[PDB]
């Protein structure tokens, strides 16, 4: 089925690989070559997660836990029953997430859009790749990855935090948190402003860019403008994930003490040592 | 048959194929919202939102920016398509919305949405010409017209922007 | 061998070369200043026989380990 | 009986029959080597004492 | 779109490739069975 | 598309000939096998 | 039966089939390679009288 | 037979085949390299009687 | 598109290249099997 | 009998048959070396 | 496309000849094998 | 055979080939450098009978 | 777009460079084998 | 063989090559500097027979 | 019998046959050095 | 590809090279058999 | 974009520059080897 | 037999043959030094006690 | 833009600049070596 | 381009001569090696 | 025989040959110094107790 | 590239250069053999 304006847009072209062979739709979805590779990796990676649940202790959704290998296996593939399955699923996940971004690039090209959406999603892929490839590689064992399980990965986050005694003191983490919180504020403001001009009190004319510009200036003391608020949202949201990736990759590979004692440099500046 | 396109084959979810020139007919990334209201957009006080700068002396180029007027416009085929005669401005959110281009080797003047222009060296230095990467200097002749030269309708905005949008797919193609 | 100066603009090469040499000089100085043998600000007055030398072999005792046991 | 073949490409018939016969013959030999203790008696005849 | 003649022509190969693949799988299962039975 | 009744008629001749040939050779193989290691 | 190729484009049914067979073959091999009885890379040289068999606890 | 190449451009299939086979080869080697029996970089000089077997 | 005689030409190369690759791989397995059998 | 070859390609036939023979012959030799204890008796003769 | 009925006749002669040659050589090989190490 | 270079732009193929070989060479060197047997920077001067060997099978 | 005669001369270098690369790797492996064999 | 420089702009290739070689040299120096046997800033004055060597096969 | 070569490229035939022979000879020699205990006896003749 | 005339000529050299190879191999095996017979 | 003669002139410097670098690097390895051999 | 060279470039032939010969000669020496215990006997001749 | 005469005259200063720098750096190294050798 | 039949005939003469020269020198080398250290 | 050089560049030939000779000669010397125990016996001639 | 006439003269120098180099090396080996014979 198609939107009442859609058919006009369903042309060939814009594919990065495979020419016309995969250039077609399946219901709402565009396929394309990276559509095919997406479904391959999604299906394989999902069915291996189901197998990980089957050979584990329970089917309870919250408790399923596909753990990485012991650190003693280093950068090798463990026995599948001992974390090797987690490694294969990780390769599936990387394949899926990469295919998804490249498929989005084909869709954007076919509509004459800029590439902004694939690159924004690249920020999430970077954070994932840091957690399961780059940081475990710099530490020398794939077992430093997080387990695939809805609550068991929160146990991993907890224990990694306390490996540095007081993870709140991580300086890059403070920046990343500030981006996440400021992003949520900015999203609430932008959402509210657009809705409040397009949905005024009953018996009131539809508002204008001038009214939202005036109200925004009353809120922040300056006028961001229509292009600017979307630039700011993208900057805050993607910047949050980039600073997240930084804050975890420095924890272990680069800094190994508690995070509070990192701040010793500030206390020892020569103006006040 | 005036119908702008036909299915590539009979299976579900197959692409369409344009019959005529997709940039003129408006198919795929060259298409526009054909039911869009054919009226000017308005400021809060009800004046025309997008107008040529000569109609509102409130507006002027920020000091130490180049005025683009009189510069040549270089198309995707490196040909000189024309020269900038006028700027159109958004009066609700002050910015340049369109360049107006006097066509080289032609009678006609056409609008050019600034999203499709770029400066050499991205404006940092030089600034002696404008680059339009999306269409050839021949295709500049077919850019849609506005009914009047003092105002532009929302439909005319959609038509003009859709023309340059399609170029990145169709400008260097025999599909015309 | 002058034709390279037509192949690349001398201003950009000159800046790039000076930038490279300055960065390299700082890296080598700080690598040395961090070392034991060449921490010249603290120990530069030591004679060449008195300056630190890296071990021909580290020491051990079987009961001692630098790392805690586990896994 | 020959009217069986009329719808068919002879290369498809040969391909299908050739597939079946390779399959059946291999399954029969793998099975028979288990039941008849041959080549196991052959291997015992020449194995190093 | 392909004619019903081309459909019959294609279907002949599709059946034949399916049969060949099933034959190979059958021999592979009987090799696997003889090495290490699963029932 | 496939075979007329006329070539099918001669194709059938080779098919029956090849089958009977195969069954004869298999008969000899079973006669040899039976003399070597009877299975009932 | 051939009329199924009029309902569906054979060019992309075959992609769906080959993709299905690839995923299914890989899943079954990884399931076996996880098992103890069929972890054939480590233990494939064992004869069937030495191959692992799983049981429940003897439940005295 | 050959009409398969009228459906799928052989120029493209041949590239996708190379990509598939390269990844598959890498996966099979890394599986074997990490096993006990076939860790050939550490133990390849062992004789087939000396090589590990996963009995327990 | 491609003509049926180009398809018949390429099919010759593809079959030959595929089977040659399988031959080389079969020899590699013969070497690996002689070195350290997996059954 | 001969006309089964009609419409076929001679090089595809010789490629297929050639590759089948290589596979069969390799299987047969590796199996036969197992059963007949040769070259193992050869190796044992000249070993030290 | 592919081989004509003429090419088929001519090819078949070499195909049969090569096959019979291969089987002859294999027959010699088996006689030598049997006299070296009988397997029944 | 040289007509293969009509199928693909050699300018593109050579860039893919050099990339593949460069990554492959770095991966193999890193695998060996990380091993025990072939950690040649620390142990390359050891003779072949002095170089590490992985564990053998248990006697029974 | 490359001509068939440009391809003809190009392929000769491609074969030559590949052969040279394989030759250097073959010596590199034989040196490595003499130093510390892996089988 | 010089017609390779028609396929690729030498202004690109020179910058690419020097970038590659500089990175490769820095990698190898820091790999050696991080090793024990070749940590030449601290231990460079040791004679070749006195320099560290990695662990052998212990038989133990 | 010659007309099997028709429609082929002779430089490809010589490439395929050359590649086969180089591979087959090297496989046969490394196999034979295993079975025949040579050069092992040569190395043992000149040693200390 | 090759003509019937080129095929006729090429075949003659191919047969000759094959027979030369087999003759040299026959001398090689006769030497090897006299040195270390294997049956 | 290079002409024939421009490319051919550049190739002279490029070959000799490459070979000159490798020659210098081979002396560096000779010195390093004489100081602390890695095999 | 000289027909075989037609269509080739002599520089490519001499490159290919030259590289092959360098390879085979180097391999044969590396191998021969292993088996014949030379230069090892030469080294042991002049080595200092 | 840069002319061939400009390049030629620039190269003179560039080479004495480089040479003077290498002269100073090599004197600096030999002072460092005399103070505390690294081999 | 590519070598002509005329040029190939000339090239082949040198190639045969060089190959014979190489084999001759290698024959001397093996005679010296054999008399120095016989390998059978 | 001279026709082999046609089409080549003399300076590339001299550059390649020269670089070969440098590489070969350096390899040969470091090898030979290992086998012949020289300059090691030279150093021992003049070394101090 | 190099003409036949250049190649003719070039070849004469290259052979005489090669012969001279072999002469010097033959004296070097004669001296080396008289100093430390290796067979
Ligand atoms: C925790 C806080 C944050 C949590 C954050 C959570 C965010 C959730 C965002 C996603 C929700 C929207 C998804 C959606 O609307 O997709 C379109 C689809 C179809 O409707 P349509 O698009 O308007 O019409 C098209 C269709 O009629 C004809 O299309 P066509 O013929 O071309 O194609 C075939 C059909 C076949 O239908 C399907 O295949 C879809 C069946 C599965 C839908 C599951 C939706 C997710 C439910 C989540 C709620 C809960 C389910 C238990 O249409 C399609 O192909 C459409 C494919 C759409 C694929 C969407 C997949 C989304 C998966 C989301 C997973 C979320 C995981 C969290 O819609 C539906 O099928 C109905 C979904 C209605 C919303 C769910 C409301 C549930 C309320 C509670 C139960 C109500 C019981 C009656
Ligand atoms: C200039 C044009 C040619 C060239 C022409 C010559 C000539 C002519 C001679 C050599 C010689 C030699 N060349 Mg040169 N050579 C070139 C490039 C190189 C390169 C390189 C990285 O490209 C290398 C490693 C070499 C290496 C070598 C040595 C194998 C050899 C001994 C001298 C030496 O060490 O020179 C190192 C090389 C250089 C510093 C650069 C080349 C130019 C300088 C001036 C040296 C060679 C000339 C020499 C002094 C001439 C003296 C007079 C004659 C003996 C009558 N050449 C350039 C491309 N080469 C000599 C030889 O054969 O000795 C047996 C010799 O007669
Ligand atoms: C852990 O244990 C768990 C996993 C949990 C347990 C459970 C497992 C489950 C549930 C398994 C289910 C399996 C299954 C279910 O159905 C499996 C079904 C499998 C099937 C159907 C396989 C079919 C294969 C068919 C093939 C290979 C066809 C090949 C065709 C070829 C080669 C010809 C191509 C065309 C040519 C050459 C020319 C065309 C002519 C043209 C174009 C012309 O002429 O124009
Ligand atoms: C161990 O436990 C379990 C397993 C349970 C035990 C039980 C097992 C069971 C139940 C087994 C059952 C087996 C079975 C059942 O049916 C087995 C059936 C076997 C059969 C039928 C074999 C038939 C073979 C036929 C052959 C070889 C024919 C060859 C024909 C040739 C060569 C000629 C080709 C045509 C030509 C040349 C003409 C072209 C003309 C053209 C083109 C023209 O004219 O145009
Ligand atoms: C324990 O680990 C786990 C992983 C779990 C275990 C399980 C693993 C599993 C399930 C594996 C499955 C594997 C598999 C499944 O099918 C594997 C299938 C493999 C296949 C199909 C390989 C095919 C290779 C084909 C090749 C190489 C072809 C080469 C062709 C060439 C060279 C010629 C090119 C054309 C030319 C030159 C002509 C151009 C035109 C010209 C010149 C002109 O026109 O002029
Ligand atoms: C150990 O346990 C288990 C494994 C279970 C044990 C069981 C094993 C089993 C069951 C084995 C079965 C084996 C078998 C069958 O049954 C095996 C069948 C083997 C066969 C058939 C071999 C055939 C060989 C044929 C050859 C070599 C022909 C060469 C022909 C040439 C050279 C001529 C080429 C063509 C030309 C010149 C045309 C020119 C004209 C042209 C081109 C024109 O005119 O156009
Ligand atoms: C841990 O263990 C793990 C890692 C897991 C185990 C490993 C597993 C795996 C999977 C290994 C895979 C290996 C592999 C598989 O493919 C390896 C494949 C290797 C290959 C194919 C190498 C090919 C090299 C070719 C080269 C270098 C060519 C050079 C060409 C040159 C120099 C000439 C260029 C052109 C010029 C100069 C100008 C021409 C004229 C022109 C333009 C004109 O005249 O115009
Ligand atoms: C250890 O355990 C296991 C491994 C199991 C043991 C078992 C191993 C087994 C089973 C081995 C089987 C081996 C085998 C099987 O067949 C081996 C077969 C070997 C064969 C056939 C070798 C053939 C060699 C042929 C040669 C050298 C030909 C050279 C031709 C030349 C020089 C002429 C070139 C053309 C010219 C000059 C004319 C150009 C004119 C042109 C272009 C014009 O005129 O246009
Ligand atoms: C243990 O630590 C680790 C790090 C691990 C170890 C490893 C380290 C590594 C890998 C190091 C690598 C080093 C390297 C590699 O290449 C180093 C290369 C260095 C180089 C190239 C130095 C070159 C210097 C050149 C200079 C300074 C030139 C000055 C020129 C001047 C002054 C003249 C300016 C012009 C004038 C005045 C007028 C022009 C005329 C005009 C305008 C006109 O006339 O118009
Ligand atoms: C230890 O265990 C294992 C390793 C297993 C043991 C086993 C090893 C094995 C199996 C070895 C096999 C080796 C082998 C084969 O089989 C080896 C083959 C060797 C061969 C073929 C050598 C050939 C040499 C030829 C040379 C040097 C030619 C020189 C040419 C010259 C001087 C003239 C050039 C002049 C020209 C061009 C000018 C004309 C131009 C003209 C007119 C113009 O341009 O116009
Ligand atoms: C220890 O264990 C292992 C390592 C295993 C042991 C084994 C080692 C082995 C196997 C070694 C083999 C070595 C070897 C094999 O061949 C070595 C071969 C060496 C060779 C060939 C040396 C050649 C030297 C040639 C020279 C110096 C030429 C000089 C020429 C000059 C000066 C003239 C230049 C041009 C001019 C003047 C231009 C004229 C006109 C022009 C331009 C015009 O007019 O235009
Ligand atoms: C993947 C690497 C491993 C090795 C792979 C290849 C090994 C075997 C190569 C055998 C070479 C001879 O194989 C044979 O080559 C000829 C061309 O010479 C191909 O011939 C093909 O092209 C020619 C010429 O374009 C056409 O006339 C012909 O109709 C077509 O089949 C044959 O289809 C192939 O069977
Ligand atoms: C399709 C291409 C296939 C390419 C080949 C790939 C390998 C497949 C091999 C299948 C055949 C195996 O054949 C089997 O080999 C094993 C090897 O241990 C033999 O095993 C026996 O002999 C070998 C020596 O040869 C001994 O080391 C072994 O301890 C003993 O059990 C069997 O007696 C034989 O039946």
């Amino acid at each position: 089925a198609m939107l009442s304006f859609e058919k006009k847009y369903r042309v060939r072209g814009g594919t990065l690989i495979g020419g016309d062979l995969f250039d077609f739709w399946f219901g709402p979805f565009y396929v394309g070559f990276f559509g095919v590779t997406t479904i391959f990796f999604v299906t394989l990676g999902t069915l291996l997660c189901v197998w990980g649940a089957a050979m584990g202790p329970t089917w309870n959704l919250w408790q399923i836990n596909i753990a990485p290998p012991d650190l003693k296996y280093g950068l090798g593939l463990a026995p599948l029953r001992e974390g090797g399955l987690w490694q294969i699923i990780t390769l599936c996940a990387l394949g899926a997430f990469g295919s998804w971004a490249l498929r989005q690039a084909e869709i954007a090209r076919k509509l004459g859009m800029g590439m902004h959406i694939p690159w924004a999603y690249g920020g999430a892929i970077l954070a994932y790749t840091t957690l399961v490839v780059i940081r475990p590689f710099l530490l020398g064992a794939w077992g430093h990855g997080f387990p695939y399980g809805i609550f068991s990965h929160l146990d991993w986050v907890s224990n990694v935090g306390y490996q540095y005694l007081h993870f709140h003191y991580n300086p890059a983490h403070m920046i990343a948190v500030t981006f996440f919180f400021t992003n949520c504020l900015a999203l609430a403001m932008h959402g509210s402003l657009i809705l409040s001009v397009t949905n005024p009190p009953k018996g009131t004319p539809t508002g204008t860019s001038e009214q939202e510009n005036v109200f925004f200036r009353d809120l922040l003391g300056y006028s961001i403008g229509a292009i600017g608020i979307h630039r700011l949202g993208l900057f805050l949201a993607v910047g949050a994930a980039v600073w997240s990736a930084i804050c975890i990759v420095i924890s272990g590979p680069f800094w190994t003490q508690g995070w509070p004692e990192w701040w010793n440099w500030w206390l020892n500046l020569p103006i006040w040592k | 048959s005036d119908v702008k396109f036909v299915p590539a084959d009979n299976y579900n979810g197959s692409p369409i194929i344009p019959t005529g020139n997709p940039m003129i007919d408006g198919v795929g990334p060259a298409s526009w919202a054909e039911d869009r209201r054919d009226e000017p957009d308005l400021t809060y006080h009800g004046s025309h939102k997008i107008v040529p700068m000569r109609l509102d002396p409130t507006f002027s180029i920020a000091k130490g920016d180049p005025d683009p007027r009189g510069l040549p416009v270089i198309a995707a085929d490196k040909q000189v398509a024309g020269t900038v005669v006028e700027l159109w401005v958004n009066r609700s959110e002050p910015q340049v919305s369109y360049y107006e281009v006097q066509l080289a080797s032609g009678e006609r003047r056409v609008l050019l949405p600034t999203g499709y222009v770029q400066w050499p060296n991205f404006g940092l230095w030089g600034n002696d010409k404008l680059l339009v990467k999306s269409i050839t200097a021949a295709q500049f002749a077919n850019v849609p017209a506005t009914k009047r030269d003092d105002q532009i309708t929302l439909l005319e905005e959609d038509k003009i922007c859709a023309y340059y949008a399609g170029g990145h797919m169709y400008a260097f193609a025999e599909r015309s | 061998m002058h034709r390279i100066w037509l192949m690349y603009d001398p201003r950009r090469v000159m800046v790039a070369l000076v930038g490279f040499l300055a960065v390299l000089a700082l890296v080598i100085h700080f690598v040395l200043l961090s070392s034991q043998r060449y921490s010249w600000i603290e120990n530069g007055t030591l004679g060449a026989d008195q300056a630190p030398v890296g071990a021909s072999a580290p020491a051990a005792a079987a009961e001692m380990s630098p790392l805690p046991p586990g896994r | 009986m020959h009217r069986i073949w009329m719808g068919t490409d002879p290369h498809i018939i040969m391909s299908a029959l050739g597939s079946f016969l390779v399959g059946a013959v291999l399954v029969m030999h793998i099975w028979a080597y288990g039941q008849f203790n041959w080549p196991a008696t052959l291997k015992a005849k020449y194995a190093t004492p | 779109g392909m004619t019903e003649e081309e459909a019959r022509r294609f279907h002949g190969y599709m059946v034949t490739g399916t049969l060949g693949y099933v034959v190979v799988a059958s021999v592979a299962h009987f090799l696997a069975w003889s090495w290490r039975p699963w029932f």
